[PDB]
């Protein structure tokens, strides 16, 4: 299956040229970019691993692309996402996040069902990749 | 007679009738205080009624006055509590309609109570014989009063953080037909729509609990469809479960049930009214629940320019009360929405402060006192072929809802959802690359380009390409540029 | 492709847009069922919109339809759930305004839920672009749906039995100034007015709890004034304690407090909304409390003939919900009230069944299913010199409220109350003797005769003899006689 | 003081001619008249004593006036009231009640105050005539 | 084990001739047929995957059998069921559902037991096939 977290995952995987145009847009709005990696695709896995610090004072989109491609060289197989942070009052939050790398094969998830009270089901979403192997060895 | 000897004999407090403008309710030299509540009314006096007297009558009968003088005023700090009409201007391109500004002392109002605010501002003055039409157009709610209110339970920022969705509008759809489906079939539609790409679906506003489907059947089947779709996609998913009910006890029962089974969101209808809405807004914050407000009944008083309440004021009251979403119009869909008015509503719901912007209907500068931002919802008769117009008019922080525009797809509900999501993402990607996407040549080509590799989008674009809703608006601006 | 092979290909359910009048929502031959909910709308179509298509669009989008065809209709008994517009008549003396009758299946609606009924009937259709104005004029609520509702907690009959007052209208007064008085001074006004002769006083609609007076101070001081007046007169007395508040929890707190100290009555504001109103209507029955409804905000949608909801429909919904009193107009006071419309409202609130009576705005025959009778309240800018007109227009079972008309008396509050009560009793006694009291010679002379031995009445008649409120009405009949 | 129960007690005591006109009105509406007596003026004393049965099948107002004047001859000093009953569906209740006789001197009431919880007062309305003497000798 | 969902699963696997007779019966009553697929056999897996839309307007049973055999050619190994829907008032529901295809080997389920309060057990029914492989690779 295709993990469709991120805001462009119903489009084909983005090229480096496409990614740089999104980075250029965010940086032209004064936003801070950062890069994050995970091999736990669970929808509630809030905190993917930081690749360094966010690039607060960086002005050249090529510098962001450089760090993305260093993360691609160094990280284990899995997912990488590109985030843009807006520190301004009223937001103080991420305003864009999209996937830049995904595994060639993602088995996805199944739905674990526990018999609750009455007819209620207690649900747990389980990742095939995570239940099988530890972090760094999942894909 | 002691009664005769102690009769009041001053000009202002001897018994009898005097004009409201002579009773203290008109003051052209009034210095507005930063703690005052301000109201702007569009007043159409009856023939022969002086426009300033009409404005003073609204100020008096919405604050402390009645129709004849009463000595009991003298037991109070009466000058402090009188509201003051302080400016009356002719409406542009009109000889008999006036804009009237009225200031109300902070202390007139119960803290954190929309029902008390509205009891004064709209309680009786719309029925006064001497005024043939009256519309509340805007209000300046001061920072000090706003801090007594919760504001949105969650707000746009925390909402996106709960959904882990940043960079595009959110997407949704109302289950159709409006009425008649069973709980099991409701869960089926929700499953298909979410699996196909939608962030949310929702109960129609009139889906509560009925012989064809009692609400617990709907809630449990929808939770199976939601969790199935989440496991199939790796995304947080949800559906607005409608907890609207006859009594507050039954509303809480449905809210607690939704929380107990793990729903991310519930929805309520505006017809439930202000006291229930404020109660559930507090509950939503205390129970980690997104709160979606459908504005059922709003157009009974918000449609016509001459009389009623402009929806921009409802936006303020509902953001104060603390709903997380409110329906706020589409411009290009089946329901009324002039773009200047709609852009004004969206700014009121989303910005941290407001500047005077008369073409948008923003008559007052207003700080939102860091109350959280309310998510507007664009819904009703829209389809993915209009995506460039929706992005242009409505911006990034909005839920775009496609009911018929999803379920009406000939190749099925999943295909309908996929077409909507591909169109949305392709439009946002192109916008961020710098495309002149609102252009009638560029926008539609972005969609056709994406359709070249997405069959469901090609089908949807061809099916609804001729559909538009072009009619003369009733709710229109008074100022241009 | 399986999705292409199984595409639906019938005229009605192939994907695409078709007119609502071809989707099942128009049927000139429809046979109305005694269990159907019927609505009558005044529809003003946009230029070029066919009047029958407009009626079918209201029927469709208030029942099961959306703007494009959806195959999911076929998972339901779709013909049963579709509403049917079944009659479209031109409005008399009008171009391009129509009366449209629409029938809704009983099963569309949640039992005992006004919020569900209104979610369908008024939810979205008032905002549709294709209709420039829309007004809900009347409804036929069938016997079978009515039996699911409580109706008035107490009702006129048990109310008079609790007060031990039979033979004349009841009498009341709003405390003035509207805002600013302390709890202690509020109790003083209530004491004086009740001692002087009034059956009730009442909190103004915007008196809830405020810096100048917190609500418990008002409640306790009023109970001292009420019990003092009761011991001074030998009568049951009361004052409508306003329990309107921001949240349902706070409303119940004020209601329970009122019960705990022995109040006969509480009051609520319509701005609290339908769900709070139904909750407190059940509470009132369960706690032996009279429930007074002030209709705050009603005129924002009830004033204009072209758009909104006629107040006569609000009368039905509130009698269904179960309030014991509702403000319903005066004809001759400061608030709008054409006499044909007002007489219609009073009949809807008070009768056991309704017959078609077009000059009164009664478009539907309707049995009230033995739901109790709701007490109308005539309030706003009236005075005792008008007593012959009030008795004529409004009948025996009404509360006549004189706020300024009591507290504005130059000889004090007791004198103002006495004047009102003498005028009321003298008028009723003369009426029962067969006087032609509505005649402009007879009625005013009855009052002057009573004033010969009642100084307070002589003073009141002289003070307000020149006061009238005569303006062109907005809410007027369409049929004569 | 003047007891102002009844619907005409802010007018002077009614003459027999005035009372007969009120009776004639009620009987012309098909209402049933009855006469009741008490010497407990308390506002919550719902059940005054019946003077015979209600006059359901009586058609002449003079017969009602006859019974009123027999009650006046026979009853102890105190209050008499005249009631009109509407048995119609939707009403089934009294629709008019007024005083026809009152004592020459009514001492009235005082307000007994018991200290409740907090600032609440528990009230009781006490009749001077009732606390002093038994039924039949209070006035 | 044999999954005994469906209404004929205690009889041998139905032949196409037997299925067509059941289809003809349902269509003669005006019912709408549809075909659904899953490889999650859990008893609480309500929503098997739709094979196109229900065949509302189809009148020839052979057309239903054609679609069944197209599903059999196209779907992964697992289960297919045939359903008949009655849209009439009072029902508005499925009135017949039976298995048309099942895997050659179904490992079945085990009962996971969590220690609840007191002596209570919190139960979860777990599928061997689902816990082992993602959708489309389970049989
Ligand atoms: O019932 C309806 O028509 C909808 O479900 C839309 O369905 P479609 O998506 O099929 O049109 C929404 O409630 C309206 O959009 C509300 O209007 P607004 O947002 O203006 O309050
Ligand atoms: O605030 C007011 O003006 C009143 O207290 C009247 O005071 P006065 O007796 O001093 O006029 C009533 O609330 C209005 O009559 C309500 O109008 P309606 O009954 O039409 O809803
Ligand atoms: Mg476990
Ligand atoms: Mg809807
Ligand atoms: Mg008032």
């Amino acid at each position: 299956m295709r993990l469709t977290q991120g805001c462009f995952s119903f489009l084909p995987d983005l090229t480096d040229q496409q990614i740089e145009k999104q980075v250029a847009c965010a940086m032209s709005r004064g936003l801070a970019m950062n890069v994050e990696w995970t091999d736990d695709p669970h929808p509630r896995n809030n905190y993917w691993e930081l690749w360094g610090l966010p690039l607060f004072d960086i002005k050249d989109p090529a510098t962001v692309m450089f760090e993305l491609n260093e993360a691609r060289k160094s990280c284990a197989a899995g997912y990488i996402r590109m985030n843009a942070f807006d520190a301004s009052y009223g937001t103080e939050s991420c305003v864009m996040s999209f996937i830049t790398n995904r595994p060639a094969n993602e088995p996805g998830f199944y739905l674990d069902r526990t018999e609750g009270v009455g007819r209620q089901i207690v649900y747990s979403i389980k990742s095939y990749s995570v239940q099988a192997n530890p972090e760094g060895s999942r894909y | 007679s002691v009664s005769e000897r102690t009769r009041i004999k001053s000009d202002r407090y001897e018994s009898g009738v005097i004009p409201y403008a002579k009773m203290g309710y008109w003051d052209a030299a009034y210095s507005v205080k930063d703690t005052d509540i301000l109201a702007l009314f569009r007043i159409t006096p009856q023939p022969g009624v002086d426009p300033v007297e009409a404005a003073a009558a609204v100020a008096g009968e919405s604050s402390t006055a009645t129709w004849t003088v009463v000595w009991t005023d003298l037991l109070t700090a009466c000058e402090r509590y009188r509201a003051k009409a302080y400016r009356v201007d002719p409406v542009p391109n009109s000889t008999d309609v006036y804009f009237a500004f009225i200031a109300y002392e902070c202390d007139l109002f119960e803290e954190a109570s929309l029902s008390n605010l509205t009891a004064s501002i709209i309680g009786n003055v719309f029925g006064f014989k001497a005024i043939s039409a009256l519309r509340l157009e805007d209000m300046r709610i001061p920072h000090s009063y706003l801090k007594t209110f919760q504001g949105p339970a969650t707000g746009i920022i925390v909402e996106r953080e709960r959904l882990n969705k940043y960079g595009t509008p959110l997407l949704g759809a109302t289950v159709k037909p409006k009425l008649g489906l069973s709980g099991k079939n409701y869960g089926r539609v929700v499953y298909e729509g979410l699996k196909g790409g939608l962030d949310f679906l929702k109960d129609d506003e009139n889906i509560n609990s009925q012989p064809f489907m009692r609400w617990r059947e709907r809630f449990l089947n929808c939770l199976e469809g939601i969790n199935r779709a989440a496991a199939a996609t790796g995304e947080v998913k949800g559906s607005y479960l409608n907890i609207t009910a006859a009594t507050m006890e039954e509303v809480y029962k449905r809210a607690e049930y939704a929380k107990a089974i793990g729903s991310v969101v519930v929805m309520i209808d505006l017809v439930m009214g202000y006291t229930a809405i404020q109660s559930i807004a507090y509950w939503a914050r205390e129970n980690d629940m997104l709160l979606h407000l459908h504005r059922a009944g709003n157009s009974t008083y918000a449609r016509q320019k001459n009389h009623g309440i402009n929806f921009r004021v409802i936006c303020k009251w509902m953001r104060m009360s603390g709903v997380d979403h409110i329906h706020a119009g589409t411009v290009v869909g089946k329901l009324e929405g002039d773009p200047l008015m709609i852009k004004g509503f969206y700014d009121i719901l989303r910005l941290t402060e407001l500047e005077v912007n008369l073409p948008f209907g923003i008559f007052f500068e207003m700080d939102w006192a860091s109350l959280r931002r309310c998510m507007p919802v664009a819904s009703g008769g829209i389809h993915c072929g209009q995506m460039h117009q929706l992005i242009h008019y409505l911006g990034d922080d909005v839920v775009l809802q496609f009911g018929g525009g999803t379920i009406g797809h000939p190749d099925g509900i999943q295909a309908g959802a996929t077409a909507n999501r591909v169109a949305l993402e392709a439009m946002v990607l192109a916008r961020n690359e710098g495309a002149d996407y609102f252009n009638n040549q560029v926008g539609p080509q972005i969609l056709r380009d994406a359709a070249k590799t997405c069959g469901p989008l090609q089908t949807a674009l061809d099916l609804w390409k001729d559909i538009s809703f072009n009619y003369t608006s009733t709710d229109t601006a008074d100022f241009a540029e």
